């Protein structure tokens, strides 16, 4: 055999497609691609919830297994807490927008 | 063989308020209004169809 | 701006409430017909002047309320509406192709509309079996419109039943797990499954009885080597799933509409209820010749298939008990679709146990092809998907306008419509027993009572639906827009107001891997 | 028959447990329901000196030689006939 | 489910009518093709 | 045959009809219970001002509703299987008729010993004499010899039809290139009315069937009578 | 909101749903004409409009991809379920058809002569040309997947020369089948011998044209360069659709001309 | 005679080939008895129990594609 | 996206008039239930 | 028969281009070669009017009505007989 030709990703693509690609090597994650990871939850570490507007709707699984989602839209401010368990989360500015 | 896709990148890529099944040409228009016509007139060529076919 | 709104969409609710529409119209086509079939029963004799009329209406009927009212609604309708919100996601995983199984559904209903058009209509029971379906029996191009509608309607489901499929799998949030998303999505998902398998299977069935009748093949005729059997087998293979792709849509909203008002945050038993479902769309592909037990078949396959059909109900049992459960304890709020959880939850089930003695090979040789069994089904059918598809409607009517009901009206029509199909179904329970056939234009005179109470029946349902277009109305009318909807936390459906905004989720949800 | 149970009969710890405990167990439940259902004992079938039976070119390496491993007296009869 | 009072209240009389209106529109329609079933009957 | 406002199955003609009655009843008993049972929960979970919203613990008394009416599926399977293998049992037929559907009439064969075979036909309203049945009559009975085991093998030349008879407790599709076998057996002599139970186009609704049973002796003469 | 922070596509309004809608309103209305009133004219105007709308719905898939960029992961893993989802419901159409055979052959009715194939039916030799058509597509099965592999290596010219070798016994396919219809002994006339092996290979000779037709177009999307040595889910789906093509040969092959004549 | 026995052979609801192998089976004997003279000796309950069975069209049919030569059974 | 939003706003039908709505609303249901009864007679009316 | 090639039956688009060239083509060659040697022409069956065969319960939607689509004259009886 032998040869080459075919374009990469790193030089042909473009769009959303192009924006997530150099945005993930750069290890962040603008368009929600991962599931955030929770922090300790207490009142003066609670989860930052990133959002590009001032209210963003947040889904709690209050326990591992729990089949039912705790849903609630955390606003710009003090930080709030799930209705069912506590829980603090604080709103964030969102990084990469382009 | 060329590899112009940047050129078409570019062009589908350009901010003209268009739709991206006319943001390619004034082709695209014809063609356009082309199917849209046969599919109209030929709905209404087959409600034609319809009624004569009904009676006996 | 109408045409690229109304005609060029790609946007989930759009859609959604196009279907609703379209299902609300056939809605009204197939209760026309429902009530010539009991107009023509309603008095000893003939009304109709011939019986290949009747015939073409009893098809008809069954084609309108199963194919384009029924499963427009639940699917497309609250399929469409609901699914994406309740998972978080922006849209449907394919909007365009989306928006093309929508569009199939009027030109299908065009065609069945043709074939009662031409010629003398097709009279051949919604089973459209061979020979009487053939070019013999029925020469001309009505049955082959009607093997056309078919062909155009099932496109269209298999279409977004792959739409619902690659949704409800592929766009949840991240730390989101299936069994984490709520019940009705599940229900889809299910259905969804059903008809990605059983739909093409009827349309191989179909396609072969079209070349029999203009390709000159002979799958389903003596002469030819062919057997009119073949084509009830494959027929019949679509035919069971179907039921209950009619069903279980139902089966998520009245889940949904359970435990919204008894004020809990879940159901009982979800997982279970899961199960349930599950197990009900696999048993429900090993049991079609249950609809064949009077066909020349080898006993020990009867009875392979009456046992078969009978676990079902262990499952669909757990369902009845769950939704019981969930009642327990509950702070409940009489509201009107709470009355129509109520009732489809015991109609369901007699209708169900109904089912149950039929299952009996034995016993079905004498209740088969007659009355008893089009009250089975028209309690559940009747009384289940359409009860659900009643809840589920004054339950998110709000949602999906942003204008409330009168809830007053909203009982009356409950009301009314218990009454009306009670009346007319529970009479067919004697009427069968004691040997009325299906499919007759006329009786027996001894046959005249329960007729003739049923067909009086038929008019009092007949009153409720004409005060439900009344009752929609009116709610357009005086414009009571909605402040505050009950139980959000639980119940992100309602999150973003009523009616929510063209596109929701713009931002995603933030749901933390705990 | 056919199959297809919704989704999922793929990817979790959690959905391989619920397989297990939903369809699997389950089945074999009613299979072994069905097996004692139908556990009519037949009768021993009649006995004829066929010569493509019973077939003995070689005594056994056990026994009278004569006998058959897992030899069941009631249904297996001996070259010639029932043991009894 | 708590709402706002109605924009444009629809007073009883207005209801009467509408409900009048809705129920004549599905019995006159079908009531003059049964009406006239015979002469249809009749050729 | 059926009496105005009639509730359940005709009186059985013939001992697998009683067979069905019988179980029907068993059946339906249970269907009684089950149904009063889930409108009895149902109103209980309605009737009180108590509360319990919080979480509860489903599975302990999941065990119990999925194992109850396992037995009881059971309770009914057992029953109904055996009248099954009862109807496809080895009897031993003395006679074979045979039956033809056909596009609005069914016509009879009896060729054991014999050609002989004659169309059947519901009477016209117009044309009943006082005291006969409006859409039931025939022209042309089908005689038979009462308390004895007939071989009927169901047929159409056609479309489909189904043979059926309620007293006896028979049903039997008819299609086109098959010979379906069934067995009849009166214990009674009288007419026996059934109706055609597959639709077969316009006049479904018009082509009965009756059964004459009367003693061997007159079946013979009749046959011959008959041709 | 206002601007999206979800890795998804959004589809601007497309006129071509109701496009092809109309389009399958026209083709079958347009059977029935043929079908009784022996008129071609809507027929023909229905496969215009089809063919018109296929081409400006998958040129727009391919704008949005190629062009636009729009095709995030997210987006790529739908349309791999979609593919798959879409694949098994086309298995499930061909079982009717294998279902209709088998229930025929193995319980031939007496009006065959009581047994098959049928008395009066001559079938093909499937050591003639049926194993000849095998090979073919058990071949392009291995060429096809030769010309994957060039791909993620990045090899143009390579790709290019196992995906034209693969599209050229596509086609070698179809018209040895082409002949063997012609030169056949039987129809779809001769009753359910015929019936059924018309119609189920006949079907499956219809896939392998759409099959053929998709690598085509995977071909042209290749000479210009649209496929990266990563994203190009286009020729993935039609190199699964290929594969599927084979398999039901294989199981029509063992079923219908060896085992069932 | 009084008719057609059970035969094991054939014990299912569906008897169309007990009608078909009998018909066939009658004739084929009848033909051989002729090729062979055999003091011209009959294979007549095999027409007695085909005759019971067979329905009527069947059996004329069946005669007819005899006598054009086109009876697709092998006889 | 220039597509209103809102009570109202969100329906394929004007519904600013409650009695354009109230003939809208009667010609489309309406419709709907007399053509099975203009079918049968048209059926009825054909030899 | 059975099959078994040493080794390197995947991975490589070098490997694979190997079994192109290798082993797919050539089959395809001796295939091909079979079919063209026993290329002999059947001659055409005898026709005998089978009633379950030449089926016609409707005139094809073109032509005389009478004829197939892929008529072939020389092996394709009409209902009639063979066309000349
Ligand atoms: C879901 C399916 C469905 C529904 C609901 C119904 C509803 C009705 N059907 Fe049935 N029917 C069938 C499916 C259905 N039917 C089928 C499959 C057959 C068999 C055909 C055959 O044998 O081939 C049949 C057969 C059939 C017969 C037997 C004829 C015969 O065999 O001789 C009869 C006669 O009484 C009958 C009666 C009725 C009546 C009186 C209604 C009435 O209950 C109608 C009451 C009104 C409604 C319950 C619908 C109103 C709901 C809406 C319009 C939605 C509104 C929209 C929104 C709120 C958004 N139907
Ligand atoms: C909404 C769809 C729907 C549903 C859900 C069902 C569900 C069932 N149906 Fe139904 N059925 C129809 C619609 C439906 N059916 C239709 C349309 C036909 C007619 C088709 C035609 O020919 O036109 C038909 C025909 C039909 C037949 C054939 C009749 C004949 O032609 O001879 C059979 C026979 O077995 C049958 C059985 C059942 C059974 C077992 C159930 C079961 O799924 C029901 C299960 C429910 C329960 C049993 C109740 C809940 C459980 C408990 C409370 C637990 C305790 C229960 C016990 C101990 C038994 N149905
Ligand atoms: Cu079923
Ligand atoms: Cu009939
Ligand atoms: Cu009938
Ligand atoms: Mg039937
Ligand atoms: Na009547
Ligand atoms: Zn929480």
């Amino acid at each position: 055999a032998s040869g080459g030709g075919v374009p990469t990703d790193e030089e042909q693509a473009t769009g959303l497609e192009r924006e997530v690609m150099l945005a993930a090597r750069k290890g962040q994650d603008p368009y929600n691609i991962l599931a955030p990871k929770a922090t300790s939850g207490t009142k003066e570490d609670p989860n930052l919830v990133p959002s590009i507007t001032n209210k963003r709707i947040v889904g709690c699984i209050c326990e591992e297994d729990n089949s039912t989602v705790i849903w609630f839209w955390l606003h710009k401010g003090e930080a709030q807490r799930c209705p069912s368990c506590g829980t603090h989360y604080k709103l964030v500015p969102h990084q990469l927008a382009h | 063989f060329e590899n112009r896709v940047a050129e078409k990148q570019k062009l589908f890529q350009e901010d003209n308020g268009l739709p991206v099944h006319l943001k390619g040409g004034a082709t695209d228009n014809i063609l356009y209004r082309v199917t849209m016509t046969l599919c109209l007139g030929g709905t209404l060529y087959s409600l034609y169809c319809l009624g004569w076919a009904s009676f006996p | 701006m109408f045409i690229n709104r109304w005609l060029f969409s790609t946007n989930h609710k759009d859609i959604g409430t196009l279907y609703l529409l379209f299902g609300a119209w056939a809605g009204m086509v197939g209760t026309a017909l429902s009530l010539l079939i009991r107009a023509e029963l309603g008095q000893p004799g003939t009304l109709l002047g011939d019986d290949q009329i009747y015939n073409v209406v009893v098809t008809a009927h069954a084609f309108v309320m199963i194919f384009f009212m029924v499963m427009p609604i639940m699917i497309g309708g609250f399929g469409n509406w609901l699914v994406p919100l309740m998972i978080g996601a922006p849209d449907m995983a394919f909007p365009r192709m989306n928006n093309m199984s929508f569009w199939l559904l009027p030109p299908s209903f065009l065609l069945l509309l043709a074939s009662s058009m031409v010629e003398a209509g097709a009279g051949t029971g919604w089973t459209v079996y061979p020979p009487l379906a053939g070019n013999l029996a029925h020469a001309g191009a009505s049955v082959d419109l009607t093997i056309f509608s078919l062909h155009l309607a099932g496109v269209s489901s298999i279409l977004g039943a792959i739409n619902f499929i690659t949704t409800i799998i592929n766009m949840k949030p991240p730390a989101m797990s299936q069994y984490q998303t709520p019940l009705f999505v599940w229900s889809v998902m299910i259905t969804a499954v059903l008809l990605l398998l059983s739909l093409p299977v009827l349309a191989a069935g179909i396609t072969m009885l079209l070349t029999d009748r203009n390709l000159n093949t002979t799958f389903f005729d003596p002469a030819g080597g062919g057997d009119p059997i073949l084509y009830q087998h494959l027929f019949w293979f679509f035919g069971h799933p179907e039921v209950y792709i009619l069903i279980l849509p139902g089966f998520g909203m009245i889940s949904h509409i359970v435990t919204y008002y008894s004020g809990k945050k879940e159901p009982f038993g979800y997982m279970g209820m899961v199960w349930a479902m599950m197990s009900i769309g696999f048993l429900g592909f090993i049991v079609w010749a249950h609809h064949m037990f009077t066909v020349g078949m080898d006993v020990d396959t009867r009875a392979y298939f009456t046992s078969a059909t009978m676990i079902i109900a262990i499952p669909t049992g757990v369902k009845v008990f769950s939704w019981l459960a969930t009642l327990h304890g509950g702070n409940i709020k009489w509201s009107p679709a709470m009355m129509w959880a109520l009732g489809f939850i015991f109609l369901f089930t007699v209708g169900g146990l109904t089912g149950i003695v039929l299952a009996n090979s034995s016993l079905d040789i004498v209740l088969h092809d007659t009355y008893y069994v089009v009250a089975h089904f028209h309690y559940v059918l009747s009384m289940g998907a359409v009860f659900a598809i009643m809840g589920g409607f004054v339950h998110w009517f709000p949602l999906f306008s942003g204008y409330t009901l009168n809830d007053t009206w909203a009982k009356i029509h409950f009301a009314i419509m218990f009454v009306g199909v009670n009346m007319t179904f529970f009479p067919q329970h004697f009427l069968g027993l004691s040997g009325m056939p299906r499919r007759y234009s006329d009786y027996p005179d001894a046959y005249t009572m329960w007729n003739t109470i049923s067909s009086m029946g038929s008019f009092i349902s007949l009153t409720a639906v004409m005060l439900m277009v009344f009752i929609i109305w009116e709610a357009f009318a005086s414009k009571r827009e909605v402040l505050t909807v009950d139980l959000t936390t639980t119940n992100l459906e309602w999150l973003n107001g009523c009616p929510p905004p063209y596109h929701t989720f713009e931002e995603p949800t933030y749901v933390n891997l705990k | 028959a056919s199959a297809a149970k919704g989704d999922h009969g793929g990817t979790g710890a959690r959905t391989w447990r619920f397989l297990t405990f939903g369809l699997a167990l389950p089945s074999v439940a009613l299979c072994t329901l069905n097996s004692w259902l139908h556990s009519g004992h037949r009768e021993r079938p009649a006995f004829i000196p066929y010569h493509h039976l019973r077939i003995r070119t070689k005594p056994f390496s056990w026994g009278d030689g004569n006998h058959t491993f897992f030899h069941n007296p009631r249904v297996n009869p001996l070259p010639t006939g029932y043991e009894k | 489910i708590t709402a706002k009072p109605a924009k444009t209240p629809t007073s009883p009389k207005e209801q009467a009518i509408g409900l009048s209106v809705t129920f004549l529109s599905f019995l006159l329609p079908a009531g003059w093709v049964l009406y006239h079933l015979d002469n249809y009957k009749k050729s | 045959m059926a009496y105005p406002m009639q509730l359940g199955f005709q009186d059985a003609t013939s001992p697998i009809m009683e067979e069905l009655l019988h179980f029907h009843d068993h059946t339906l008993m249970i269907v009684f219970l089950i149904s009063s049972l889930v409108l009895y929960i149902i109103s209980l979970m309605l009737t009180t001002k108590l509360t319990h919203t919080s979480t509860m613990d489903a599975q302990e008394v999941e065990t119990i509703w999925t194992i109850l009416p396992a037995i009881i599926l059971i309770l009914i399977a057992l029953p109904s299987l055996r009248i099954l293998y009862m109807m496809d049992e080895i009897n031993n037929p003395s006679l074979t008729v045979k039956t033809m559907g056909h596009q609005w009439y069914w016509s009879y064969e009896y060729t054991d010993y014999e050609d002989l075979s004659f169309d059947s036909y519901m009477i016209p309203t117009s044309e009943l004499k006082p005291g006969e049945l409006r859409l039931l009559e025939v022209d042309n009975r089908v005689v038979l010899p009462m308390e004895m085991t007939i071989r009927m093998l169901v047929s159409s030349e056609d479309v489909l039809h189904s043979w059926a008879v309620p007293s006896l407790g028979l049903k039997t599709d008819a299609i086109p290139g098959r010979l379906n076998q069934t067995t009849l057996m009166s214990s009674r002599p009288g007419l026996y009315y059934g109706q055609c139970s597959e639709i077969c186009g316009s006049n479904h609704s018009f082509m009965p069937i009756v059964l004459e049973l009367v003693p061997l002796k007159y079946f013979e003469k009749w046959s011959a009578s008959m041709l | 909101m206002t601007h999206q922070t979800h890795a998804y596509h959004m589809v601007n309004p497309s006129p071509w749903p109701l496009t092809g809608a109309l389009s399958a309103l026209l083709m079958t209305s347009g059977l029935t004409m043929w079908f009784h009133f022996n008129s071609m004219t809507l027929l023909m105007i229905g496969l215009t409009t089809n063919m018109l709308t296929m081409y400006q719905w998958w040129r727009d898939v391919i704008r949005e991809s190629t062009f636009q960029g729009h095709h995030t992961p997210a987006v790529q893993k739908g349309l791999r379920y979609g593919m798959i989802l879409f694949i098994i419901s086309e298995v499930l159409f061909f079982t009717g058809f294998f279902w209709a055979f088998y229930h025929s052959s193995l319980a031939p009715t007496p009006e065959l002569g009581g047994c098959w194939p049928p008395t009066g039916i001559h079938p093909l030799n499937p050591l003639e040309v049926p194993l000849l058509n095998t090979s073919v597509l058990l071949a392009s099965g291995v060429s096809i997947t030769w010309a994957h592999h060039s791909l993620m290596e990045g090899d143009r010219k390579h790709m290019l020369q196992a995906l034209f070798i693969t599209i050229t016994l596509g086609v070698y396919f179809t018209l040895l089948q082409a002949s063997e219809y012609y030169e056949a002994p039987f129809t779809i006339s001769d009753g359910v011998y015929g019936s059924t092996f018309f119609v189920a290979t006949g079907f499956h000779g219809l896939h392998v044209i759409i099959g053929s037709t998709f690598l085509i177009v995977c071909f042209f999307r290749q000479l210009k360069f649209h496929f990266t040595s990563n994203h190009h889910f286009g020729f993935e789906a039609g190199a699964w659709y290929w594969h599927f093509v084979d398999v039901v040969w294989l199981f029509l092959y063992v079923s219908i001309y060896w085992w069932g004549s | 005679y009084q008719t057609a026995p059970f035969d094991s052979r054939f014990p299912n609801q569906n008897q169309t080939r007990n009608c078909w192998q009998n018909y066939l089976d009658f004739h084929r004997c009848e033909k051989a008895m002729t090729a062979k003279g055999g003091d011209v000796s009959v294979c007549e309950w095999y027409r007695r129990v085909y005759k019971s069975l067979c329905p009527i069209s069947w059996v004329s049919t069946w005669d007819d594609r005899r006598a054009e030569g086109t009876f697709p059974g092998k006889i | 996206s220039h597509y209103e939003e809102g009570p109202g706003k969100n329906i394929p039908f004007s519904v600013e008039n409650k009695w354009r709505l109230l003939a809208m609303m009667t010609l489309f249901f309406g419709s709907g239930f007399a053509a099975p009864f203009f079918i049968v007679r048209h059926q009825l009316l054909k030899k």
